[PDB]
């Protein structure tokens, strides 16, 4: 494959405002 | 707006990473409502606020709005992230918890930058003196009267002086020249593709030449597909030199030019 695909992307969760 | 372009807060870390804030918190007694500052890694201007609750961390972006105000996404604006976090400490408006403590910089520990932070100042002065042919007084008053806008275009085109960034070369002439010298692994380099913001990462991987995709999205923001989305090429090569993400090994050295 010509262009190498990322793996596992780790775990990066933003939190949002909410309540 | 900010008192000045560098944040100045007991409690700003500058450019630290997700996990160093989080180390940080920890080392604080992940105590509920204690929180740090932090410089955004992937939204030009951004900050981050990344508090403990629960004893858990959590992380919210502030954006630079168009103008020059604050806000994590749907929230009310502020002047400055000082004025963000002191009304946080009142009000939760959103946010997980009350901001109660700020866990401060250690004794002697400065703000992080980047090379990019680093080399910004200089940029915008060098801009200006040249294009208008300014010194003394007059070149400190012009950068002064435009610092926002000299902000926003030295950030766009820092990248092309910066010694991983080879232009508009072919992915073979990439190949070659990345396999001169000692192969390092994480030698990298990143090539333009097209003039519309398309750009290849080269990285050597045990004696192999990789090559991710950076494309400009429909926003502006730049990735590799699945990846982490950034403002600028010098935030994701901040980014991609801590730690791989996805990438079969972190960055290391730039390839130098010839």
């Amino acid at each position: 494959q010509l262009y190498q695909p990322l793996k596992d992307r780790e775990d990066d969760q933003y939190s949002h405002l909410q309540g | 707006s900010m008192a000045d372009s560098a944040n100045h807060l007991p409690f700003f870390f500058g450019n630290i990473t997700r996990e160093e804030a989080e180390d940080y918190l920890v080392q604080g007694g992940m105590s509920d409502g204690l929180y740090l500052l932090r410089q955004s890694r992937n939204y030009l201007g951004g900050f981050a606020l990344s508090v403990a609750h629960g004893r858990k961390a959590h992380h919210y972006t502030i954006e630079r709005e168009l103008n020059g105000t604050y806000a994590i996404a749907g929230g009310r604006t502020h002047a400055s992230p000082a004025d963000l976090c002191h009304y946080h400490s009142q009000e939760s408006d959103g946010l997980v918890c009350l901001l109660k403590k700020p866990f401060n910089r250690p004794q002697g520990v400065q703000p992080k930058t980047g090379p990019f932070e680093d080399l910004k100042e200089n940029l915008i002065r060098e801009y200006v003196k040249q294009t208008w042919n300014l010194q003394g007084q007059a070149l400190e008053q012009a950068i002064i009267s435009q610092k926002p806008q000299l902000e926003k275009l030295i950030a766009t085109t820092a990248h092309e002086k910066m010694p991983w960034f080879h232009g508009k070369i072919s992915r073979e002439e990439s190949e070659q020249i990345v396999l001169i010298g000692s192969k390092t692994n994480g030698k990298f380099l990143i090539r333009a593709r097209d003039n519309n913001g398309s750009y290849a990462l080269c990285l050597l991987h045990e004696g192999k030449v990789l090559h991710y995709r950076i494309d400009k999205d429909k926003t502006g923001k730049l990735s590799i597909p699945e990846g982490k989305k950034f403002d600028t090429l010098w935030q994701l090569v901040e980014h991609y030199s801590y730690k791989a993400d996805g990438l079969l090994r972190v960055l290391t050295v730039p390839c130098q030019k010839i």
